[PDB]
C-alpha cells in the first residue's frame, strides 16, 4: 500500500524496499504524493484529509543534519531520550499515572544532553545490545545560532498560509524526533493539526481516518495511554478487538524533503525502516480551527470523537474516581441499548 | 452540544 | 413478603389473603408499618427509606368515597381513563412518541366525564368482558364543592411539616386513581418525592431501592416508557436481563387510611389485588429537596441514576438524533470499558 | 459534577 519505491536521483537506486517494512494483518491503500502547488493537494489539506507534500522547501535548512551538527550545535539543553527493551515506543502520560498504579511502562524517559545520547548510540552500536532510544524534545531556545538561523530559515512563508487559509490556531510546539532504525511510535492520534517533516531516513506512515474508532480500541480518556491503541499490531487480539479485523490503513513512506499532513485526530503509526540507519523529524503542531459557532449535522466522525472523550473527562470527574467511569458505562448500556 | 464537540490540544508530548 | 393479613376491625375477617396476590420470581422482605408518632417511621422518610403510615389520618374526610359519592361530587371535568386489554397498565410518555415510531402502546386514553367512566365500568361489568380500566386523574378546581371540603380536610398540618422538615419543594400534584381489581401498574420509578394515600380497596406495592437500576432495566430516556422496567414480571426474559434474577423487593398491602412514603427513584410495582372490588388512591408529589452546594461522595445510588439519565439527555441534544445514542454508547465501551 | 446530579421532576402523569 506504501506504492512502488522511488527511485533516487543520479541513478542511486531504490532509497529502499519492501524488506525493510514489517508485516501487518489489514490492507492499505497509498497517501497521494503530490506537489504543494498541486490544488489537488490544497483540497485534501482543506478536506483534512492526509496528502504528502514533495516540495514545500518547509525543512530545507535541516536537511543537511546529522548527529555530528546536531552535536556541535544544538546546545547544552535537556533532551527527553525514551529506551526501550522493544521497538514499540508506546506514549504513555506520567500525569496519568497516579490514576492506574497497575499501568507498567514499557519504554523509559530519561533527560541527558545530546551529546549524552549520541554516546548511548554509539555504545549500544558498538557492543551490538539490543537496546533502544528514541529522542523526543520539543525545540526551544537553548539551542545554538546555527539551529537557530536553520529554523528561521524554514519555509514559514508557505505554512503560515497554510494556517492562515485553514483558520487553525497557533503552531504550539516544534517535535524533534530522532530514532534507531526499526523503531516504531504505535496507532494512536494527536488533537492537533500535524505538518510532519521528514529529514533524514526513511519512516513509514500509516493512517486511519477517524471513523474507524472502533477497530483501533483506544485506551480509557484518564488511562496514561490515552489516545493510543490498545491492539498490538504484531499479535492482534481478536478476541478482544474484533473489529481490527475491519481495519483499512492509509499508507507512504517519507523521506528527506516529504512532509505528511496528519490532520488532526486522524490515527497514525510511524515506523523507522529497518536497516535504514537512524531517522530525523520535525512536526509543526498546530490548535485545530475554532468550532463553528453554527454546528451543522452531520457530525463528523471526529466530533463524535471529542463527544465521547468529553463525557468520559464529565463521569471521570462527577464520579470522584477515573476507575468508577466503566462501571457506569456499562451499567447504563447492558439490557438498554446493547 | 457546543460543549461536547470541544477538543483539546493533547498530542505525545510534554 | 407482604406479611400475615391484618385483621379488621369488629371481627370482620382477614381484609384480604395470599390468593389474591400475583406470582412473582423474586423474593420480598416486608416494608414497615409504623405510628407516624414513632420516631422510626420519621427516622426511615429522613433516610429516604419506604415506610406505611397507619395512622396519619391524611386523606381522613375522603374515606367515604366511592363511585357514587364522586360522580354525585366531583364536578363536570375531563378525566383521564386508560384502557387495557391486559391487566399491565404501562405508562407512555406521549411527547416522547415522535422518537419511537415502532412503539405501541398496549394500552389507550381517553378523555371523559366521570359518570361515563362509571357507565363504561358498569357495561363492563355487565357483560362481563374483559376490558380494564384505570382512571387517573391530577385533582384539579373543576371539583365540586364537597370534594373541595374533603380536600381541604386532609392533614395537610402533618404532611406540610414533612415536607419542612424535609426540605422538600413545593407539592406539584394530586393525582388521583381509580382502578379495577387486578389492575397493574409495572414496575417503574418517579423523580418525586411521594405520599401514597390509600382510600378504598387494597393494594399490593413492591419496591426496590435505586440501586437495583442494573436489575430492572429501565427504557432508554428518550423512549415513550423512561422511568418503566422493560422486564416482563410475568414472564422474564433471563437472557436479555439477567440481572433480573438477583432483584429483591419490598412489599407491603395497603388499604384504606394506610400511607406509604415512595422515596423518589425507588421502583414500585403496585397492583389492585384480585377480587377485591375497584380501588382509589390519591397520592402527594413533592420536588425532591435541591441538591446541596457541597456534593459529598460517597454519591448515592439515585445520585448515580440522575448521572446516567443527564447523559443519556446530553448526548441525545448533542447527536441531534435520539435514535444515535445506542451506537455511539456502544462504541464508547466495547473492546475499552467491557 | 452538580450539573450532573441534578434531578427532574417527571413522573406518571402529565
Ligand atoms: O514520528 C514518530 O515516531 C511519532 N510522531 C508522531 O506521532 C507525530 O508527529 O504526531
Ligand atoms: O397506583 C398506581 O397504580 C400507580 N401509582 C404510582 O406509580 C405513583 O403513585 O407514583
Ligand atoms: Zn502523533
Ligand atoms: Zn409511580
Amino acid at each position: 500500500g506504501s506504492g512502488e519505491p522511488r527511485e533516487e536521483a543520479g541513478a542511486l537506486g531504490p532509497a529502499w524496499d519492501e524488506s525493510q517494512l514489517r508485516s501487518y494483518s489489514f490492507p492499505t491503500r497509498p497517501i497521494p504524493r503530490l506537489s504543494q502547488s498541486d490544488p489537488r493537494a490544497e483540497e485534501l489539506i482543506e478536506n483534512e484529509e492526509p496528502v504528502v507534500l514533495t516540495d514545500t522547501n518547509l525543512v530545507y535548512p535541516a536537511l543537511k543534519w546529522d548527529l555530528e551538527y546536531l552535536q556541535e550545535n544544538i546546545g547544552n539543553g535537556d533532551f527527553s531520550v525514551y529506551s526501550a527493551s522493544t521497538h514499540k515506543f508506546l506514549y504513555y502520560d506520567e500525569k496519568k499515572m497516579a490514576n492506574f498504579q497497575n499501568f507498567k511502562p514499557r519504554s523509559n524517559r530519561e533527560e541527558m544532553k545530546f551529546h549524552e545520547f549520541v554516546e548511548k548510540l554509539q555504545d549500544i552500536q558498538q557492543r551490538g545490545g539490543e537496546e533502544r532510544l528514541y529522542l523526543q524534545q520539543t525545540l526551544n531556545d537553548t539551542v545554538g545560532r546555527k539551529i537557530v538561523m536553520d529554523f528561521l530559515g524554514f519555509n514559514w512563508n508557505w505554512i503560515n498560509k497554510q494556517q492562515g487559509k485553514r483558520g487553525w490556531g497557533q503552531l504550539t510546539s516544534n517535535l524533534l524526533l530522532i530514532g534507531m532504525e526499526g523503531n516504531v511510535t504505535p496507532a494512536h492520534y494527536d488533537e492537533q493539526q500535524n505538518f510532519f517533516a521528514q529529514i533524514k531516513g526513511y519512516k513509514r506512515c500509516i493512517l486511519f481516518p477517524p471513523d474507524q474508532f472502533e477497530c483501533l480500541y483506544p485506551y480509557p480518556v484518564h488511562h496514561p495511554c490515552d489516545r493510543q491503541s490498545q491492539v498490538d499490531f504484531d499479535n492482534p487480539d481478536y478476541e478482544r478487538f474484533p473489529n481490527f479485523q475491519n481495519v483499512v490503513g492509509y499508507e507512504t513512506v517519507v523521506g528527506p524533503g516529504d512532509v505528511l499532513y496528519i490532520p488532526m485526530y486522524w490515527w497514525h503509526h510511524i515506523e523507522s525502516l529497518l536497516n535504514g540507519g537512524i531517522t530525523i523529524t520535525v512536526n509543526f503542531w498546530y490548535k485545530g480551527a475554532p468550532t463553528p459557532k453554527r454546528i451543522e449535522y452531520p457530525l463528523k466522525a471526529h466530533q463524535k470523537v471529542a463527544i465521547m472523550r468529553n463525557i468520559e473527562k464529565m463521569l471521570g470527574e462527577a464520579l470522584g474516581n477515573p476507575q468508577e467511569v466503566g462501571p457506569l458505562l456499562n451499567t447504563m448500556i447492558k439490557g438498554r441499548y446493547n | 452540544v457546543k460543549f461536547l464537540v470541544q477538543f483539546g490540544v493533547n498530542v505525545n508530548a510534554a
